[PDB]
């Protein structure tokens, strides 16, 4: 798995963390569980694409992009 | 390693509103309702916040005799 040599530096990982020893507070940890923080934020991206414009072109009255190299009918 | 609540009861607390925040705030939220219960009317009674006396549901009839009125009697017709 690893490489032949002495194994790279660091590469075993520090043993597991307890929940006691989590540095990262109740309320925080309890307010993002119950107010689904990530999932609102995930929510605001798609307003913010929701006002960006789109990428549709109306075919066939407008055509997308070929090049002089294109290979199509012969 | 979850911690055992009868042995050490403040650091299962702890564990409970990290670890399981929906069963543990649902028993905080449950035993809130006796809390209010037991604080609130006392403290309203304090602040002079009286209860409301309860609505008529029935004709409220008055208790005591007849009070033996005389008027509107059948000569007063037209
Ligand atoms: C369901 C609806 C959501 C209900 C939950 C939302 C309210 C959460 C209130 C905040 C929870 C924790 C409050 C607290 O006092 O935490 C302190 C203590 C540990 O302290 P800690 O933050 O970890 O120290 C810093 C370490 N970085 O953590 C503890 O020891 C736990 C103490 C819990 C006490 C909760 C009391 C508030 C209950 C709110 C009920 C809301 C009812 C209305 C809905
Ligand atoms: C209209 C106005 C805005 C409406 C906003 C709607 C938001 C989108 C709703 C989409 C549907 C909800 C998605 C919920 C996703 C879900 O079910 O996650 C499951 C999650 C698992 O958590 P659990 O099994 O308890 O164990 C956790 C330890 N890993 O369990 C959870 O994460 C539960 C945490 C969410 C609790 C929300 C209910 C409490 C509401 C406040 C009180
Ligand atoms: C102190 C109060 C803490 C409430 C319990 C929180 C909790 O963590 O319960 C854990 C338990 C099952 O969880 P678990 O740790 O996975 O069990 C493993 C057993 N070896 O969960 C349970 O067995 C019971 C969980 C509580 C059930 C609450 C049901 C709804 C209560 C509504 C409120 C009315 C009562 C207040």
């Amino acid at each position: 798995a690893t490489p032949a040599g002495p194994p790279p530096k660091n590469f075993r990982l520090p043993p597991p963390k307890n929940w006691d020893e989590e540095s990262e507070s109740t309320i925080d940890k309890v307010g993002k569980y119950f107010l689904m923080t990530e999932m609102l934020r995930g929510m605001y991206v798609l307003l913010e694409q929701f006002f960006r414009p789109p990428y549709t072109i109306y075919y066939p009255f407008e055509k997308g992009p070929i090049s002089p190299r294109f290979r199509g009918e012969h | 390693t979850t911690p055992r609540f009868w042995s050490t009861p403040l650091k299962y607390c702890r564990w409970a509103a990290r670890e399981r925040p929906a069963l543990f705030f649902s028993v905080v939220i449950g035993a809130l309702g006796p809390v209010t219960l037991a604080t609130v009317p006392p403290l309203r009674r304090l602040i002079g916040d009286v209860d409301a006396a309860p609505i008529p549901l029935t004709y409220p009839i008055p208790p005591g005799p007849r009070k033996q009125l005389k008027g509107y009697d059948d000569d007063t017709e037209d």
